[PDB]
């Protein structure tokens, strides 16, 4: 977790567990599918919480609480996702997987464009960071992807 | 006059009158089959297929070299641009439902795996004097073998039954066609119409049979009426008959008017080769049919079929994708063979997409989950 | 929550789905009425064309 106090790890029996920096059983979560990628919501000044957001190989990504009670959202997929990132100030979300294409979405599940296709598998898709000044003006319009794919092209 | 000279085999007067022909009426079908036919026997294989598109981009329409070019496409795999050409010809084609371009499209639609709307060209261009046998053949294959199969399969019973009003249609274009088409051919088509007929009648597959015996008794060299008889014997539980048939059908040579059959009796022959461990001439019987023709769909199940059982995962596993890829996303069996060639050579992203893609495709297959997804899914990582 | 219920009440169809129904009627009707004619040595069927 962005807090530094949390820690998630996923199974691939379908079991998600919560600990703390002690490892110890926080919370524990039983699925029926394997389970591949998590990640936690940035910090932000207007949400102020942090959530685990895993994508289940069920066609699902699902959003858990600190407790393990889900937040109920199970936005629904077309393809299988792999790899799951959030951008900085979490604004922007990018899925990878099945069907060889590379996607934007917004945090609450909106699709916005697709960066490409590559025709595999992507493995890891990665976010560029940006530093930004006190009180810097800029419309910081520019993002920047780096891909990895299955047969050994690593694209920007 | 053309017909007569045609039947007398002069090319230069029989093109003559065709040029007459061509004179007298721009819309004149024999003509130009007989153009046609000219020019395949001046040049076959060496480059007819750049002259036919030097002649087709000359004259706008010209429907049977059209449809000698799609026949080549479609031996070639090609169907892209075979459509492009017949949208190009139908742009400047004055008439939507002309006989030749709607055949053309019907023939083109039936080469790409789709049988309903090249079901209603070809009856929609039935409705002339040319191209009715054609056509009218076309349609009752389509009705009695909708997958384009060997007719009788040793694997497992053989014969195709399917609800009853395909019967009557196909009894609906027999009457059409004895009237319209030829007699032997009509023999041929009632007597595959009473073998497939099932215990309908109980009797018209003798009396097909004996139809047949006096059609070789007067004539022994009409295709049709072996492969007939063949099948027919297939049905009776005969053996040593039907294998001389068809060994007797193989010492005949290639025959450019009849070359279909000849690959279907090919085929034939090669699943009484296969079900037996003579692989060795079933392979090669595959490999003349493979070499005569790039899109046949049973025998490329067969070859991988045996790669497989001879552990060549590799070379089975690429005719099996080109037996799928030749059935676009359609089939089941061929698709979990693929998928279990996959697992077995280590490839357990392309055997995961196809378990996904057959999963999505049906649901009721409870087989397929747990034997090739789960395992590669857990050799993933 | 409340559009898509009032979507579904109104839900005028514009293209997609104005008369998708398409079943093989070829076949079928010739299960409807057509054995009268076939027993009988009546050809018809030109007719329905």
């Amino acid at each position: 977790s962005w807090d530094g106090l949390y820690l998630g790890f996923g199974t691939m029996g379908g079991i998600i567990g919560i600990r703390n920096r002690a490892l110890e059983q926080l919370a524990e979560i039983q699925r029926s599918f394997p389970i591949w990628c998590m990640d936690w919501t940035p910090i932000t000044p207007d949400y102020q919480n942090s959530v685990l957001v895993v994508g289940v190989w069920e066609q699902s990504i699902a959003h858990y609480n600190i407790q393990g009670q889900q937040l109920g959202s199970d936005k629904k997929l077309t393809y299988d996702p792999i790899d799951i990132n959030f951008s900085t100030q979490g604004e922007f979300l990018l899925v990878s997987g099945t069907n060889n294409k590379c996607t934007l979405y917004t945090r609450e599940g909106g699709f916005l464009i697709d960066v490409a296709t590559k025709n595999d598998w992507v493995w890891n898709n990665k976010l560029k960071p940006v530093i930004k000044e006190a009180g810097s003006v800029a419309v910081q319009d520019q993002l920047h992807v780096a891909l990895t794919t299955n047969d050994g092209e690593i694209s920007m | 006059e053309v017909q007569m000279y045609f039947k007398s085999n002069q090319k230069l007067e029989c093109e003559n009158k065709c040029n007459l022909l061509l004179k007298l009426n721009p819309n004149n079908d024999l003509a130009c089959l007989t153009l046609a036919e000219l020019l395949l026997q001046k040049d076959e294989y060496s480059q007819a297929i750049e002259q036919f598109k030097k002649i087709l981009q000359d004259r706008p329409n010209n429907y049977g070299i059209l449809a000698k070019l799609i026949d080549f496409f479609r031996r070639s795999f090609q169907i892209n641009e075979a459509k492009t050409y017949i949208e190009r010809a139908e742009k400047k084609a004055t008439n939507t439902n002309d006989p030749g371009l709607c055949y053309c499209r019907g023939l083109y639609h039936k080469y790409n795996r789709s049988p309903k709307d090249a079901l209603n060209e070809f009856s929609k261009a039935k409705k002339s004097s040319q191209y009715a046998e054609e056509s009218l053949v076309n349609m009752i294959d389509i009705y009695l073998n909708p997958d384009q199969d060997l007719y009788y399969s040793n694997v497992e019973e053989g014969p195709k039954v399917v609800d009853e009003v395909n019967l009557r249609a196909c009894e609906s274009l027999l009457r059409e066609m004895q009237i319209r088409a030829s007699y032997l051919r009509y023999i041929v088509m009632e007597s595959y119409v009473f073998f497939l007929g099932g215990p309908r009648y109980k009797g018209g597959l003798e009396q097909g049979l004996k139809n047949l015996n006096d059609i070789l008794k007067t004539n022994n060299d009409y295709i049709p009426a072996m492969l007939a008889l063949a099948v027919g014997k297939f049905i009776q539980k005969k053996s040593t008959d039907a294998k001389n048939l068809l060994k007797l059908l193989w010492k005949r040579q290639y025959t450019t008017e009849y070359g279909e059959d000849l690959e279907r009796a090919w085929l034939l022959s090669a699943d009484s080769f296969i079900a037996i461990q003579k692989y060795d001439s079933a392979e090669e019987i595959l490999k003349k049919c493979l070499k005569y023709n790039q899109s046949c769909g049973k025998a490329e199940e067969y070859m991988g079929l045996i790669k497989e059982k001879e552990q060549s995962y590799v070379d089975a596993a690429t005719h099996y994708e080109k037996a799928y890829k030749l059935t676009n996303e359609k089939s089941a069996s061929i698709a979990f063979r693929l998928s279990f060639n996959y697992l077995k050579a280590k490839r357990y992203v392309d055997c995961i997409n196809i378990c996904k893609k057959i999963l999505v495709l049906f649901p009721n297959y409870p087989k397929i989950e747990k034997d090739c997804l789960e395992k590669a899914r857990q050799a993933l990582k | 929550a409340q559009e898509q219920e009032v979507s579904k009440v109104s839900a005028p169809p514009n293209q997609p789905t104005v008369q998708v129904q398409d079943i093989n009627e070829l076949q079928k009707f010739t299960k409807i009425n057509t054995l009268p004619q076939t027993e009988e040595g009546v050809d018809l069927s030109q007719l329905m064309q």
